[PDB]
């Protein structure tokens, strides 16, 4: 149902940007949020942020200074953006979808299967 | 004549009634205070013909004594310092008055209604901060808060966060860095949203308030949504202002928040603390104080204001009757009464 | 934010065997506390939900429980499609924060 | 407290409904630094209430007895001036200070709007003659409450009543005047400030401004020619936007061509009246068709950096609705 | 501004009406400070003012607390309003609300309904509490910029001391004339010093029994001290004084009827001590004719440039009326 494309590799300074493929379900479902993780290598998992259809939107603030998260509902994807790459963002970004079904019970139930990108001159 | 700002808080520990105003034909009522005068807002009784006006508080709002600000069917007020700001609506358009010139306005954003914060807004230095929203009540309203100086619109801020519904916020300082809102969630939930305004930053985010109190009207009951601090419960749809203000010791923070006993009609008023902690991830229930109001009185909109004492500041609640006014304030200890 | 903590952050168990991992949340998280199945190579897949309940399709050898800060996830039969690293979140407040998670090899 | 000086305008492209007054006749706003205030005669005399409160006998002030008068603050007090075959009583502050004779023994009239104080030199319109005739307007400079000087025009003086005043600059007062009898066309009026010397003109604008009035550019004729529809008329709104490059002018007409009913805003940037007949843009409606929409007259509202153009209007007693430039965006 | 530190007072003898005030507002009272008096009173419930000169009404009327007893000063920099509503006592300073204090003896707590004594920045306030048919002790506070820094316990005869009426005898000494409910027809009267903020109550040796229903001066029969005949219910009687270079003069007013609220009657005295003094009061005039009613009388002065002027005003129901001392003669 979720599947991420785009440059695997920036160069420092550069903008990192990924987006998610979404079929089987829609971006404009106000019931679902849609996101990323990342996966430094030989790390274990870093959330990065969020989004609603609803204009809700989170972010990890060690991080929120760097990246936006865009719902682009009209081509039924969404968008990763991390500005001033550096180094220590080498990882595979993973986008993900959270419903927010009972009473917002859930974490992720379905995922993408990952771009890794490497951050090189 | 020098600017405004935040002030440690007023020696007290609790609340008591203060003044009640109880006779024009107002309604929404709110209290913005100066360095030496406090005045009480509400509109004359949506309508071409409504009005921002005005009487000194503890006067009793009349034709004789009120001076109309501007035509307005919503608005708020704010002091910086050296002078007064008057804010108000009239699709619709935002109006801002300073002392007796109009200077800037605002459009609506969703091209739908346009309405403010039914309060007195937040000046640091010669920068007041007013919450505006639009969008309608019965769906996605979304909140700005714009950076008012001298009458003029500088900055507006998009806050990060829960944004969906936010609308009609009391706010008020936490300290001189950060304007903090309890706000209203119609729709979706019985738990206010809780807004984190960085004034060095002119950053905003919102998150749901985490406490297993219920502050809107109406709601389920306390402790009843099984779901993390973030989730929306049960009764979304309904809802009203809530009082709300701080208390700045100096080495803590002490939130008062308002609440009706009715978890239906909006029928008498409670009052709520908590001191210190952070809201938005807190989930610990707060302290009864006390009853402002009866069960069996009206008890509607109430707000948020703080009275400017020579050397600190009182923080006070005010409360709307279909409408007379109470007000109730931190003066001395002991239980409210 | 809330930092969690894993562990044992690498497990070496048998087939058969019984495996438990344990959560350790600096503050309490109450009972929303999420755990994942990654395969290497593999996005990954979530098991629990509000500490237990227990993710549709996954093989009812694996359960959890837990409340506040100590959080449990346990495998009732460790077998060799069960080796994958499994990590743990807040699910609470926001800012959610995985920790390090664990290694489980199967021998 | 220093004499006032015109100022460049407040920053904004746009007027919007500002504030109503409602449940007097002839209302005014006349503003000084740090107050603003509502004027109006009594059904006579010449009383005021601060703007923003509703008048009533226990909030008006009387401060002459006066079937027509004018208001004006020069930066150190307010001057009063009103007229009751009738005399012109001039007061400044509390005490009554000079006059002024009728001279074509007859009405005698004025602005029934704010007049234009520059330094300590306060600029009346007065006039006299009768309206269905000949009728020479001439301008009093007033110093302190006395008469300093009379500055009789050139130009087209046939005709001038009921002058709505303001500054073009700080060199010069143009004035948007009604003319009765002889056309739907209002006179302009350019006073020379620095040379006490005023010429008028005929608008040469398409956009007859008079009630009643012919259709727009109904008229073949130069600028400097009367039309159809001269009897009858009312005192239009008139402000001006200062710029530091341009200088905006700002009307008001009713919208109905015949009668005193509702009330449009009218715009035009740059250019000289006197001479250039391109239509004013249509900025909008501030009274709808179905409500009376009559007197109108300019105030400027003082901020502490710069000026606020403002336009009120009479709605028949009577209620005063009042616009201003405030913003941007459509009315 | 500086602080309002008590003056000489301005020569004359005698007092006349300076001003009457007439048409539910009750209890009134006036307080003065520089360049300005006020109008003090009760709703029937919050304390209001309007300025002295003005009929209250709605228009020219504030309400400034919410109360059903309280008193007001002036510091010389801020005015300081006191009201009560087991109630609590609130003190507001100018618009702040800044302090409070609570019940003592659990009863129905009540202040002065007159005026709050100011030296420098420190008000003083007398506050009563403990029933009516019974033993009610009196405390003054200690107020200073709307905080309350002390609370002041009388020695001597305190076994009940109601609804006093306050003003200075020197800048070293504050004297207040208390009603007395239950015990004695005799008016008791308490001496504050503010160097030491020490109080004694004593009761009025003077046989002019200053309180209705009273007896006639064949009460006595008994040392200075003795709680004779009537004193049931009471009238809130009260005094100025005049504070001459040489001596201090103590104007009193006294119900002319012995029984119900009617009349009311001025008297004098000059000098002395009234805690060891029998000799009656002058009679100096008739304030109130006995045809119409004579309430609550409170005292006040009223700030000249350069001295202070003692007047004495009373409730008619309501309506009141300000007798000053103004000039010489007689009072008519
Ligand atoms: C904010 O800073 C000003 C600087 O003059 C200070 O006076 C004021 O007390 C401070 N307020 C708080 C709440 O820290
Ligand atoms: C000219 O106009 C400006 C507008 O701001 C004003 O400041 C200045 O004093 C005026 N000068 C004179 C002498 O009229
Ligand atoms: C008390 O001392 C002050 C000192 O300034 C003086 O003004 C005042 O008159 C004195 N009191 C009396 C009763 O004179």
């Amino acid at each position: 149902q979720l599947q991420e494309a785009g440059p695997g590799l920036v160069k420092p300074s550069e903008t990192l940007s990924l987006t998610c493929t979404v079929s089987g379900g829609s971006v404009s479902d106000t019931s679902y949020f849609w996101g990323w993780i990342r996966q430094p290598p030989g790390k274990g998992l870093e959330w990065i942020g969020s989004v609603s259809y609803t204009g809700d939107n989170y972010y990890n603030p060690s991080l929120r200074s760097r990246v936006a998260i865009s719902l682009d509902a009209p081509k039924n994807r969404f968008s990763l953006k991390l500005r001033s790459v550096t180094a220590a963002d080498t990882a595979v970004y993973y986008c993900a979808r959270r419903p927010t079904h009972f009473d917002f019970w859930k974490t992720f139930d379905y995922w993408g299967q990952g771009s890794l990108v490497t951050v090189s001159s | 004549p020098e600017w405004t700002y935040p002030r440690l808080s007023c020696p007290g520990s609790t609340f008591q009634k203060a003044l009640l105003i109880s006779p024009l034909i107002i309604r929404e009522p709110f209290v913005a205070c100066g360095p030496n005068e406090c005045k009480h807002f509400a509109l004359t009784h949506r309508n071409k013909l409504r009005h921002l006006i005005s009487v000194k508080l503890g006067k009793i709002p009349t034709v004789e004594n009120s001076i109309f600000h501007m035509a307005a069917w919503s608005g708020s007020a704010c002091h910086d310092g050296k002078e007064w700001t008057y804010i108000g609506v009239d699709n619709a358009l935002l109006k801002v008055k300073y002392g007796e010139a109009y200077t800037d306005t605002y459009h609506s954003y969703a091209n739908n209604i346009l309405r403010t914060q039914e309060s007195a807004c937040n000046c640091i230095g010669g920068n007041c901060y007013l919450m505006i929203t639009d969008g309608s009540a019965s769906g996605v309203s979304e909140c700005r808060f714009l950076k008012i100086r001298e009458g003029r619109i500088i900055k507006e801020i998009f806050p990060t966060g829960r944004v969906k519904h936010t609308e009609e916020c009391t706010c008020g300082f936490a300290s001189n860095k950060t304007i903090e809102c309890a706000c209203r969630d119609n729709r979706y939930t019985a738990k206010r949203p809780f807004v984190k305004l960085n004034v060095e930053t002119d950053t905003a985010e919102i998150r749901l308030m985490c406490t297993d109190t219920y502050l809107d009207t109406p709601r389920p009951n306390d402790g009843s949504i099984t779901g993390p601090c973030e989730s929306d419960g049960d009764k979304g749809s309904g809802g009203i202002k809530g009082g709300f203000v701080h208390q700045r010791m100096k080495s803590k923070i002490g939130r008062w928040y308002s609440r009706t006993m009715s978890k239906t009609e909006r029928m008498g008023m409670g009052l709520y603390v908590k001191y210190g902690g952070d809201p938005w991830a807190d989930s610990d229930a707060l302290a009864f104080s006390g009853v402002m109001v009866p069960m069996k009185e009206p008890g509607w909109y109430s707000f948020g204001f703080e009275i400017k004492d020579k050397k600190c500041d009182v923080p006070c609640i005010g409360i709307e009757m279909v409408a007379a006014t109470a007000i109730y304030c931190l003066m001395g200890s002991g239980q409210l009464l | 934010d809330i930092q969690m903590t894993q562990s044992p952050s690498t497990l070496s168990a048998s087939v058969g065997d019984r495996v438990t991992i344990t959560c350790r949340a600096s503050q309490s998280i109450s009972t929303w506390l999420a755990w994942y199945q990654q395969k290497p190579g593999e996005a990954p897949k979530l098991l629990i939900y509000k500490a237990s309940n227990l993710e549709s399709g996954v093989p009812s050898r694996f359960s959890g429980s837990g409340s506040g800060t100590e959080f449990t996830l346990t495998i009732s039969s460790l077998q060799p499609d069960d080796f994958a690293t499994y990590y743990c979140q807040q699910y609470n407040i926001y800012s959610w924060t995985f920790g390090q998670g664990t290694k489980v090899e199967i021998k």
